[PDB]
């Protein structure tokens, strides 16, 4: 078969490792158990290719801004995530890793990932956002996002729900094959 | 409608194997048959004609009418015919990578050759073919099959299935999404249900039809051959997916406070262990659950398993990669880095917060013991790191030294603190 | 020298044996062994080395300083000693072509790789040599070695050589000639006996040495697992002349007066079985004749042996040639030929002139059923005879046909005749 | 193993049977125990070469001079017999034998065999010889023999003593390789 590395990083809120993780056990929704350990794999095929694919979760954490990056050499595709819920996540995109990333793997596939897809049309979710003046990210709002920083694909998930989440690893593989 | 043609065949099986009805009985496995190689199952077709030769005898009385099959009807010693077949099947395991079965097989016909029919011809080749299969059980991957549970409630389905659970051992690369939605397409009348837990009389009573389906973990089969032998990984794992009768769900449930910083502390795990009426592979994909039972895991326990499991994969990759150079790091580079710099998930670091506060002992006596054992394995993860690293020492290429470097700091670190509170380990 | 050099050793091999100092038995093995490679054999260097496995157990036990050769001396289990010595001893035994014993020895290996250390790269590589084996068995050629018994008398010899017998297996073909030259070179102050008959208490009581060499012929070994199988000739004539502890010696003797016209009315055979203490092949090329027997077979017992020969000869050559295409035809006009034109010696007709007389009859009615066997074997040459013509009309090249068409012709009126007169046999 | 078709002609006295079989069957001297069928095969390494010596025994009589040579061709070597005891088969070697077979194998080698060797010296042999005025065979007449039909080597021998018995049978397999 054929290896595939894939880095995943963005902020904290995110919740990078939940997606990851609920994907690779291939977990029932909302049903995924946790580990203290970092990182995780996957044996799948793709378009009738097999590849085993590493996901390397990141720290979100400024404190980690000099030791992150030491992964990213030989990175074979990207994910930045940001939470549809957290216009500030969506910020960092612009702001801090499209520009990581890019500094470090200049040629290297991104792929777009909004997360918490379950909660965007949530009433709760919508209300306390409101009370700061904020709303959740709208799917051209990203999709113009992806364009921007150069992603070859946007796409939006809920590993709670686990809508949309197989096609984000799907995508990633397609981006590298 | 193949599911539902397999169904009805191998009900209409069973009825001629309970009425004594033998070519009709025949007729069937080769209909089987003939269904597994439309859906492309070798293994399973290998596993049907087994249920024909299992009839035959190493002899050289005449076949009957009745016991050979309709197509061939001409005459052949009961010997003949078996070895025909045993030449088919082996082949079928062949490509369903059975390879263990097909070396059994292999093993009957070569003792045959050899003290029976006395032919060395025949004798040299299985021979050579017993060396290929070995060969293969060695040096080529089997891609780990994945098992779904299926229960299917109401009284809106057959007896057969009504308000019972099977295992289904799924293809190469097939995962539960996948899975379902073709098994769905087989009953279009079904509601899917969202839970794994088991449904009450209310559900159960029901007149439709309620599809509940999830992924399950295989449970490796206990084996008289391997029992205090030294078996190498590269042979036992196999064994761990394949073959199997038995299945462990487990669904964690939170019980009491949940602490935001350690979630550790609070989670419980259900565990439920089903047990199928026999093995998979078998005559099909899919077989009845027949016992299941319930158990409930606390946190100390878990955490337990899951050190227990880390240190396990940390030792495998070492015993993988000592044993092949040519392999990519990135793997190892990953899985080695994920358990030493675990800045995200945060490490056994929370199980000490959790378990090991002097208040957490005064409330748990009887979970001494437990406790040790978590500090041993603790202890025992330091070595089997170190010995990862060494090896990833050697092999890192100059991009991802720097890397390496710091994960080899954050080792020597937690190797000196680890010492420290739990003591010394080596290999 | 060598010869009598071999004996000294093992003596003192017994003796070391006999006292239970197992260093010194062990040290002596090797002695034996390197005086068998000296002289290239390897068969008997394989079964010297047995002598030390024999102590070896396949087990993890740490081998004793004693039980290993000065040699070697390094930390070993059981098994592993016992592994590196079946490794060689195999080695010898297929340089000296008994692959019967490597076959026996790759078992037990192939069996610890599978069953007890896991090894599937050293089972696949047993296998496929297992399988080199078997192939060789029927596909190489294996010179039929010459057996030869000599006794040794007076009080001229050593007490472990004086009067007593032993069967020597010669080297490929041997000639007795060869042998009894190179023998008698082993001993200078011997006279060449020149009977076969055994001497007198006057000889063997005589203070000098005389020695006695005829040759024998190894007589197939009772084994179980050929019992009522269809071994064929290929896999069982290996045995007829190999791995034998029983040999005849046959000597003509005229009782009644012979007739010059038939000389076969008048020949007796006198019988000698002699059999020795240990098979051969083993760690010498020489066995002490430990019992004796005598019989007398009758002119007519004679007849009857000579055609069963006879016709398994044509058998055997049909079956060799039916398999085997490319094989030269002039053994096959040659033996044919022979039988069906025994223009020479006369055919079986001096059987019949001789045995089918009424006078014959009415002096030995107890020799009823030998005579109707006897018819029994010329009725059964036939059929053979014509199933090997058929072949010789096959192959036979243009420079033969005329020879050829002769034979055929001789053949026919030969079938005509002896169906007439003893019946059809088919086969 | 490498096949050799040795055919064995010359006169009834000759003993050619007797020679045959007492080589063959590695009997002991005198101990060769005859059968009714003819011809006779032997396994041998001769000189650094394994091989196997067809020895066909040919009728000397009369009555077969037409049949006795549709055995003659693809004969590798000749052993052309007589009795060094009987002048008569030394003489018929000359008249019959190796006329017959040169007119049939004008390209293949013989080999001339006085047989009967341990009766040249027999006081009774000599005695019934010189009643008829005749005397046995010697070594120069035999070998002038020989060197007069081309015959590729001169050998005597005898079945009983079998002296020179296995030297003609190797000098047939040499004079063939």
């Amino acid at each position: 078969m054929q290896a595939i590395k894939c880095v995943v990083v963005g902020d904290g809120a995110v919740g990078k490792n939940c997606l990851l993780i609920s994907y690779t056990t291939n977990a029932f929704p909302g049903e995924y158990i946790p580990t203290v350990f970092d990182n995780y794999s996957a044996n799948v095929m793709v378009d009738g290719k097999p590849v085993n694919l590493g996901l390397w979760d990141t720290a979100g954490q400024e404190d980690y801004d000099r030791l992150r990056p030491l992964s990213y050499p030989q990175t074979d595709v990207f994910l930045i995530c940001f939470s549809l819920v957290s216009p500030a996540s969506f910020e960092n995109v612009r702001a801090k890793w499209y520009p990581e990333v890019r500094h470090h793997c200049p040629n290297t596939p991104i792929i777009l990932v909004g997360t918490k897809l379950d909660l965007r049309d949530d009433k709760d979710t919508i209300e306390k956002l409101k009370e700061k003046k904020l709303t959740p990210i709208t799917y051209p709002q990203g999709l113009a996002m992806a364009k921007e920083i150069g992603a070859v694909k946007y796409l939006e998930c809920s590993a709670l729900t686990q809508r949309g989440l197989k096609t984000v690893f799907d995508e990633a593989i397609r981006a590298v094959l | 409608s193949k599911d539902n043609r397999m169904s009805c065949t191998v009900n209409l099986l069973n009825f001629y194997k309970d009425n004594n009805r033998e070519e009709m009985y025949i007729r069937y496995l080769y209909k089987l048959r003939d269904l597994h190689l439309d859906c492309d199952n070798y293994t399973e077709a290998a596993y049907t004609l087994l249920l024909h030769t299992w009839l035959l005898k190493w002899s050289d009385e005449q076949c009957a009418s009745q016991v050979m099959q309709t197509g061939q009807q001409h005459p052949q010693t009961h010997r003949q015919l078996k070895e025909t077949l045993y030449e088919t099947i082996i082949g079928y395991f062949d490509k369903g990578k059975m390879w263990e079965e097909a070396i059994s097989l292999c093993k009957e016909l070569a003792e045959q050759y050899e003290m029976e029919i006395f032919d060395y011809e025949l004798l040299s080749q299985n021979l050579i073919q017993q060396a290929k299969f070995y060969e293969s059980i060695m040096k080529i991957l089997r891609p780990k099959p994945d098992y779904f549970a299926v229960g299917y409630y109401g009284q809106g389905f057959p007896s057969f299935l009504r308000n019972k659970v099977f295992i289904y051992r799924g293809k190469e690369y097939e995962r539960r999404e996948d899975f379902q939605m073709q098994l769905m397409t087989q009953f279009p009348n079904a509601e899917k249900m969202n839970t794994t837990s088991a449904p009450g009389d209310d559900v159960k009573n029901a007149p439709g039809q309620y599809i509940q389906c999830f992924t399950v973990q295989p449970v490796l089969d206990e084996h008289p051959r391997f029992k205090n032998k030294p078996v190498p990984d590269q042979i036992i794992n196999f064994y761990k997916s394949n073959y199997v009768q038995r299945f462990h769900y487990s669904r964690p449930v939170r019980r009491g406070t949940v602490d935001p910083e350690n979630e550790f502390a609070s989670m419980w795990i259900e565990r439920t262990s089903f047990v199928t009426a026999y093995k998979l592979p078998g005559i099909l994909r899919w077989f009845e659950v027949v016992h299941m039972s319930q158990t409930t895991i606390s946190p100390l326990e878990n955490a337990i398993e899951t050190m227990s499991t880390a240190n396990e994969k940390i030792l495998m990759m070492i015993n993988q990669y000592q044993s092949d150079e040519t392999l990519p790091i990135n793997p190892l580079s990953m899985l080695l880095n994920g358990i030493v710099d675990p800045a995200v998930m945060g490490g056994f670091a929370k199980y000490e917060k959790a378990f090991f506060t002097e208040e957490y002992v005064r409330d748990h006596p009887e979970d001494q013991d437990k406790l040790t054992h978590l500090k041993d394995l603790i202890a025992w993860q330091i070595p089997f790191l170190g010995a990862g690293i060494k090896i990833h020492e050697k092999r890192v290429s100059d991009n991802l030294r720097p890397f390496h470097d710091r994960m080899e700091e954050c080792f020597k670190n937690l190797k000196m603190k680890v010492e420290k509170e739990y003591g010394v380990r080596e290999m």
